[PDB]
RNA sequence: UGAAAUGCGCAGAUACCGGGAGGAACGCCGAUGGCGAAGGCAGCCACCUGGUCCACCCGUGACGCUGAGGCGCGAAAGCGUGGGGAGCAAACCGGAUUAGAUACCCGGGUAGUCCACGCCCUAAACGAUGCGCGCUAGGUCUCUGGGUCUCCUGGGGGCCGAAGCUA
RNA sequence: UUUAUGCUCU
């Protein structure tokens, strides 16, 4: 679910928290998988290349296992459900019979104190990692791997998910998160389950200071600038956009594609 | 528990020995759900009346069993987790309706 | 659902004296457990609607009884409450 | 018109297994519908049962859903 | 690119029109004719006589590449299904058989209200 | 289509074949039938579950009937948050028709139609017939139980009708 | 597939 609150403040009357009922024996975090200090820093080598960021809560980054291949064969047990402040989705700590641990981005359904393995092996139940090629066609997996050996990339957001629809060579046919119809290939490591914690995309920050604390500054619009500094600057008096909305870098933003052309990924694509 | 009869259709293309491997995990998530088999029908091959999974033919099997029924829903799912396994239907056993007698 | 056996030791362990098959507590007691048995059914399966309907309906027919039960003989009235925990 | 209500064209039959379409494939019709109560004698409750397990066979890919009409 | 004997033919058959493909044994269409490729427009298509022209110059175009035997399929109502598989046996072309496929759904998408009228 | 026009099509359409995606609805069976208090319920399978009828005459011993308030359910449309969206289709655009045509016919088409959850509480929500019980000829058709299985008996669904009722 | 309409009191 998600938590409400009375109108005690305005603000606190459309505020609306996570729900941290599915959150298991977290509080403290796992000091040695992870975390690692976190270089909090909102520009690059000196200048802001990313606007408006800057402040918010200080952060320990739990360094997150993205590739299990790394432990084919070896089960394990599902500790606790976590959070983790580095994404939306929840993460999962598990213990290996090895005695090694790790964490994962918790799955959908995914209970404390069951099992969990990844290989070619591996029975298609939640939680367990196989090669795209022997997950059967058309069931609901995350975390993906692009290339074989790289790590996962795709469905990691909270609630996030894709669909094997069918195969073709080396490569089986994926229905990523956007929709988008795409080719991986079959040695590509993924996981059976959706990604969970999928309330996220129903919270309300209700207030300016929610905004601060994630991170993110105010953003001011090129309307309210001078020409100086935006396309959309001056005026006098309120004022449209008086050409194609643009960027303040010059480049239209209503529209105008900006996937690079030829790209040898485009051999692999087929959707929005 | 109940007496089901569970009919299961199967790849026609697979050699002899494919089949008895297909047929063994069958026969372990059967026994791994709870089920005592009963009877046990294997008319084989069978020319179908329309193409399933565009072969004109198919492979049949057809057990009877006694299964604890809160476990025969679950059972079904796990039966066709199987590319070779084309078709089930688990039915809950009757007995005979007859005419002309 | 209630098997054979599992309501026949309802009936025999209600019963007002070997040999009693619908006495008011024998009643009232298999009710109890048709109810108990459904309202644990439509925790679950909550928009099942008609269902429902024959709740409320052995609900107000146990209701009757106890209300019979409680004119005649206050004590085996509490007794049969105690013994089942109803009246909240 | 003509011809016979088909019950009285085979013996002792089980109109509830599902799985023998000799019996059955017989109670079809050159498209493949169901045949009417008026052609197989069969009574209330028996065309009830007989339908009932004719789709099941379907399912099976014992019986068929249609089929073409032949040399019109 | 081909000329076969053995054939296939194909007989579209709508209120308004009658259309006759004609097709190789696999069922790739080696020549077609309709109404309108007669000579006729408007409703003049939806015609017997309309067909039966059709399914003439289809047949005819078919004996070209070499057409000698067919296994006629027609599919929907209409004033053009007989006069259309009369015309084409009359002439070249022996009719293997008639087939009749006119597809129809167990009931599937919901009709235009022009084809619903009851309930 | 009445006839057409808009529309689509030599940028390869319609017709035909093979592959794939996706949503919705379930042909024959099917009935003038069945179930439900009503709204209403129709491919198949399994699980959970309500009502109901019959046979036996076994148990309680009037424990009944109705029911102002209350509580629950309540078609379609409609509303909120998410999803979903193939066909259909208010609104809207275009083509026709006409004196005009904000319609009727045609080509497009968005909410909606679908799912989850939460609201809305309406209706020719109709048998325009509140519920329970006893009493007052029969004929025939049908569904479904029991029967000493031509006939009898119980519960339903129809028609014709004694007596009586009715403008 | 083209039509709509018929003043007031008797
Ligand atoms: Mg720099
Ligand atoms: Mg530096
Ligand atoms: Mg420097
Ligand atoms: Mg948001
Ligand atoms: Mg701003
Ligand atoms: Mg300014
Ligand atoms: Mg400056
Ligand atoms: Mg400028
Ligand atoms: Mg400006
Ligand atoms: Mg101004
Ligand atoms: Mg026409
Ligand atoms: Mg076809
Ligand atoms: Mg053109
Ligand atoms: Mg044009
Ligand atoms: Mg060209
Ligand atoms: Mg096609
Ligand atoms: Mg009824
Ligand atoms: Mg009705
Ligand atoms: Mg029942
Ligand atoms: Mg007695
Ligand atoms: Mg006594
Ligand atoms: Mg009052
Ligand atoms: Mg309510
Ligand atoms: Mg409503
Ligand atoms: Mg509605
Ligand atoms: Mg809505
Ligand atoms: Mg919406
Ligand atoms: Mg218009
Ligand atoms: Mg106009
Ligand atoms: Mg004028
Ligand atoms: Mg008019
Ligand atoms: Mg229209
Ligand atoms: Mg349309
Ligand atoms: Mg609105
Ligand atoms: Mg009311
Ligand atoms: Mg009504
Ligand atoms: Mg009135
Ligand atoms: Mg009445
Ligand atoms: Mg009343
Ligand atoms: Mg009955
Ligand atoms: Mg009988
Ligand atoms: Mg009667
Ligand atoms: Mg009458
Ligand atoms: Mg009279
Ligand atoms: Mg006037
Ligand atoms: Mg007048
Ligand atoms: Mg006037
Ligand atoms: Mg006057």
């Amino acid at each position: 679910a998600v938590k409400k609150f009375k109108p005690y403040t305005p603000s606190r009357r459309f505020m609306t928290v996570a729900d941290f009922s599915e959150i298991t024996k977290t509080e403290p975090e796992k000091s040695l998988v992870k975390p690692l200090k976190k270089t909090g820093g909102r520009n690059n080598q000196g200048r802001i290349t990313v606007r408006f960021r800057g402040g918010g809560h200080k952060r320990l980054y739990r360094i997150i296992d993205f590739k299990r291949w790394d432990k084919v064969g070896i089960p394990a047990k599902v500790a606790a459900i976590e959070y983790d402040p580095n994404r939306s989705a929840r993460i999962a700590l598990l213990h290996y019979v090895d005695g090694e641990k790790r964490y994962i981005i918790a799955p959908d359904g995914l209970q404390v104190g069951q099992q969990v393995v990844a290989g070619p092996d591996a029975p298609i139940q939640v939680g367990n990692a196989l090669p795209l090629r022997f997950i059967p066609v058309g069931t609901v997996v995350h975390a993906v791997e692009l290339e074989p050996k790289k790590g996962a990339k795709l469905a990691r957001a909270a609630g996030t998910s894709a669909q094997i629809q069918g195969r073709e060579g080396d490569y089986v046919i994926l229905r990523l998160p956007s929709g988008e119809l795409r080719k991986v290939h079959g040695e590509c490591y993924a996981t059976v389950g959706a990604v969970g914690n999928a309330d996220h995309k129903n919270i309300v920050l209700g207030k300016a200071g929610r905004s601060r604390w994630l991170g993110r500054r105010p953003h001011v619009r090129g309307a309210a600038m001078n020409p100086v500094d935006h396309p959309h600057g001056g005026g006098e008096g309120r004022a449209p956009r008086g050409r194609p909305p643009a960027s303040p870098w010059g480049w239209q933003t209503k529209g105008l594609k900006t996937r690079k052309r030829r790209k040898p990924s485009s051999r692999f694509i087929i959707a929005r | 528990m109940r007496r089901y009869e569970v009919n299961i259709v199967l790849n026609p293309n697979l050699d002899q020995s494919q089949l008895a491997l297909e047929k063994e995990i069958i026969q372990r998530a059967l026994e791994n759900y709870g089920a005592r088999v009963e009877k046990v029908e294997e008319l084989g091959l069978r020319r179908l009346a329309y193409p399933i999974a565009k072969d004109p033919q198919g492979y049949f099997l057809w057990y009877q069993v006694e299964m604890p029924e809160d476990r025969v829903n679950d059972l079904a799912r796990e039966l066709r987790i199987r590319d070779n396994v084309r078709r089930v239907m688990v039915v809950k056993s009757q007995e005979p309706f007859l005419a002309n007698a | 659902p209630i098997t054979k056996e599992e309501k026949q030791k309802v009936i025999q362990e209600f019963a007002r004296f070997p040999g009693d098959t619908g006495s008011t507590e024998v009643q009232v007691a298999l009710l109890t457990l048709r109810i108990n048995r459904l309202s644990e059914h439509l925790k679950v399966h909550k928009k099942d609607h008609h269902s429902h309907r024959g709740l409320l309906m052995m609900v107000g027919q146990r209701r009757r009884l106890l209300r019979y039960l409680q004119r005649e003989d206050p004590e085996r009235y509490r007794a049969l409450i105690e013994k089942l925990g109803i009246r909240g | 018109s003509r011809k016979a209500k088909v019950k009285a064209t085979l013996g002792e039959f089980d109109l509830r297994d599902y799985r023998n379409v000799e019996v059955l494939k017989r109670f079809l019709s050159e498209t493949g519908k169901i045949l009417p109560r008026r052609r197989t004698g069969l009574s209330a409750k028996e065309q009830r049962i007989l339908a009932k397990t004719i789709k099941r066979a379907r399912i099976l890919g014992l019986l068929p859903f249609t089929e073409k009409l032949v040399r019109k | 690119k081909r000329q076969v004997a053995s054939g296939r033919a194909y007989i579209h058959a709508s209120y308004n029109n009658t259309i006759v493909t004609i097709t190789d044994p696999d069922g790739n269409p080696i020549t077609w004719s309709s109404g309108g490729v007669i000579g006729y427009k408007g409703s003049r298509k939806g015609t017997p006589y309309a067909a039966q022209l059709a399914a003439l110059d289809a047949a005819k175009k078919a004996m070209a590449y070499g057409m000698q035997s067919v296994d006629v399929i027609v599919r929907g109502t209409g004033a053009g299904r007989e006069q259309a598989i009369r015309a084409l046996q009359a002439s070249g072309l022996q009719v293997k058989s008639i087939v009749d496929d006119t597809p129809v759904p167990h009931n599937g998408c919901r009709p235009k209200k022009k084809f619903r009228k009851a309930s």
